[PDB]
């Protein structure tokens, strides 16, 4: 259930 | 990438890394793998505490010292902290860029080795948000090429459950098994590390103290492995000196202090019994004889067995004592065991075996019910002894229990160790095992059809043979046959119940006085050889407790007052004087 998340900035 | 990695060579040159004594065979094999054209990645797999990380880190200590082949000289070993690689890799590609940067440094120099402790953690570390691009995938191609050398360290459990699942990664790594050292080579390890522990605690260790710490730990500490199992004592022994006054043996630690530490770690009685214990031990027979009468043979067996164990003549791997108490009703089979725990001030582990008649209930002693998904996968008997290694184990009415229980105790009495389904082993070397059985009670109660009455004590023994298997009975120390209570000891038994009554009465504030003639009258009315001592309690309850109860509640004893009991010879009935206040 616990999953890591990778984000990305717009620019 | 200096933050993520640490140079063992630099760390070893200044502070030290607890040098690696021996282990020449393992290091030679590791260096052989590191000199391979391809797949030159050794993996140090072993149990915990077997020096897996001392070999990899020790290799750096040897390099600076120069005790390595010329091919290994000038090599730098770097230890990877995966926690720092994944420190701030929130944005996509931070981990891959960060991790790949580290590999380029290793490939560029080509004379650097990477040490990854707990290597099983790179199988799912920061791969992606539901992605399969993990660190193991990023290192895999480089490992096969042979451009970089990586030393791994992982336990057997982790290597099989996790590392072995990735067959591709396991292929690259050459498993180098590490084995627990022997007693002789182990003392050499402590001698080499001793200078580091002596300086830290400002103490000195004797030649015999080290030999004893190793041998004693192996004997008693069974949940650890030898290289570290023997350093916990050494390390803890020196700490004791610091806590003690500066003038109190701070300079050196002797063999006596070492055995003290082991006793605390294993929660077992220490050797060199104090004079306090001796007084209690010598008086153990007399104290028990004041609460249980007519069973001196049983008390002698229990006390003597305990004395042999403390003296150092006990069984090597068997328990302190395994006994089977068979006898008529109310003869003190369970009372002597219950009072033994109070005399020794140790926990009583009383298991009623009438609740284990079913076969499925025997799995609870060494495990959990079939198909239990929770966490409590432990056994009542195994966990009890683990919590209380020094205790009295009482299996009441064991004959009622399923025959499987007997098979469970064969290793308890022959080897001293019972293992749970999980695989952990319990120690029964200090737990006094006492069993009680009422086998052949009907044979004794009934009377033989003949002119001459027959003693059916032997019939019970034959029944014992039928119920218990020969293997189970051979392991037992001795089968004590309790005997019927004679008229002489019954007088002592009545005195015991009377004092118990007085203790209950003291709280109410009333003092009871019973004449000697009255006490004898109680014995004659309630004496029953077949029924033992329990009828004596009932006659006292019906005669003494009943009148007192009504008076205490309904009048003349609400407020504490003295009581006196006397016997009327003419009437052959007891008398009482309430005498309130
Ligand atoms: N020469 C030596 N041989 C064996 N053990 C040593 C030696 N010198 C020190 N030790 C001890 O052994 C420990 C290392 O035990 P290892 O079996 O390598 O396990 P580890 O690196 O702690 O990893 P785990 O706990 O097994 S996953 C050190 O932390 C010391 O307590
Ligand atoms: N030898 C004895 N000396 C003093 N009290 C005794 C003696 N035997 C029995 N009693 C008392 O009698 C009661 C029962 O004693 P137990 O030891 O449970 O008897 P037992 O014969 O082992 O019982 P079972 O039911 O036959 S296993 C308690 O109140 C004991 O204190
Ligand atoms: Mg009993």
């Amino acid at each position: 259930e616990k999953v890591r998340d990778a984000l990305k900035p717009p620019s | 990438t200096e933050n993520f990695t640490t140079n063992l060579n630099q760390l070893a040159r200044v502070g030290g890394i607890d040098p690696l004594i021996g282990r020449e065979k393992e290091l030679e094999r590791a260096i052989q793998v590191l000199c391979r054209r391809r797949k030159n990645n050794p993996l140090l797999v072993g149990e915990s505490g077997v020096g897996k990380t001392a070999i990899a880190e020790g290799l750096a200590w040897r390099i600076v010292q120069g005790d390595v082949p010329e091919v290994m000289a000038d090599c730098t070993i770097y230890s990877l902290d995966i926690g720092s690689l994944l420190a701030g890799t929130k944005y996509r590609g931070d981990f891959e860029k960060r991790f790949k940067a580290l590999l380029k440094q290793l490939e560029q120099d080509t004379n650097s080795i990477l040490f990854i402790d707990e290597i099983h953690t790179i199988i799912g570390a920061g791969a992606a948000s539901g992605g399969q691009v993990d660190a193991a995938n990023l290192i895999k191609p480089l490992l096969s090429s042979g451009k970089i050398r990586v030393i791994g360290s992982t336990t057997y459990q982790e290597f099989s459950n996790i590392f072995e699942k990735d067959r591709a990664l396991a292929r690259r790594f050459q498993k180098i098994d590490i084995t627990e050292p022997s007693i002789e080579e182990t003392v050499q390890i402590i001698n080499g590390l001793k200078p580091k522990y002596e300086a830290h605690h400002d103490v000195r260790y004797t030649a015999k103290a080290v030999r004893a710490a190793v041998e004693l730990a192996v004997k008693y500490i069974n949940d650890r492995h030898l290289p570290d199992k023997a350093i916990d004592v050494i390390d803890e022994a020196g700490a004791r000196a610091r806590l003690m006054p500066v003038s109190k043996r701070k300079k050196t630690v002797n063999v006596a202090d070492i055995e003290s530490v082991v006793a605390r770690i294993a929660r077992i009685p220490e050797k060199s019994v104090s004079q306090s214990d001796r007084d209690t031990l010598k008086n153990l027979g007399d104290r028990l004889k004041m609460l249980v009468f007519g069973q001196d043979k049983a008390i002698e067996a229990l006390t003597e067995a305990i004395k042999m164990a403390r003296a150092g003549l006990g069984h090597e791997h068997k328990p302190v004592g395994s006994f089977l108490f068979a006898g008529p009703t109310g003869v003190g089979k369970t009372e002597v065991t219950v009072q033994l725990s109070k005399a020794l001030g140790i926990e009583l582990l009383r298991f009623d075996m009438s609740e284990y008649m079913e076969r499925h209930t025997v799995s609870r002693l060494i495990g959990a019910p079939p198909g239990y998904v929770g966490f409590d996968q432990g056994g009542l008997l195994t966990d009890a002894v683990i919590k209380h290694p020094h205790a009295v184990l009482l299996l009441d009415e064991i004959e009622k229990a399923h025959p499987d229980v007997f098979n469970i105790l064969l290793q308890v009495m022959d080897n001293g160790t019972l293992t749970d389904n999980n695989g952990r082993k319990a120690d029964f070397r200090n737990v006094v095992l006492v069993m009680t059985t009422n086998a052949g009670v009907r044979e004794t109660e009934r009377k033989s059809i003949g002119l001459i009455h027959q003693d059916n004590s032997t019939d019970a023994m034959e029944e014992i043979k039928k119920i218990f298997t020969p293997e189970f009975r051979n392991r037992l120390d001795n089968i004590i046959w309790f005997d019927h209570l004679s008229t002489d000891v019954i007088h002592q038994v009545v005195d015991k119940f009377i004092v118990e009554l007085q203790v209950q009465l003291d709280q109410k504030g009333v003092s009871l006085e019973v004449s000697q003639e009255a006490r004898n009258w109680l014995a004659e009315k309630g004496y029953d050889r077949a029924m033992g001592a329990r009828p004596m309690a009932r006659v006292i309850q019906d005669n003494l407790k009943k009148p007192l109860a009504n008076e205490l509640l309904f009048g003349s004893l609400v407020d504490g007052g003295q009581v006196t009991v006397a016997l009327d010879k003419e009437k052959n009935e007891l008398t009482y004087g309430f005498q309130s206040a």
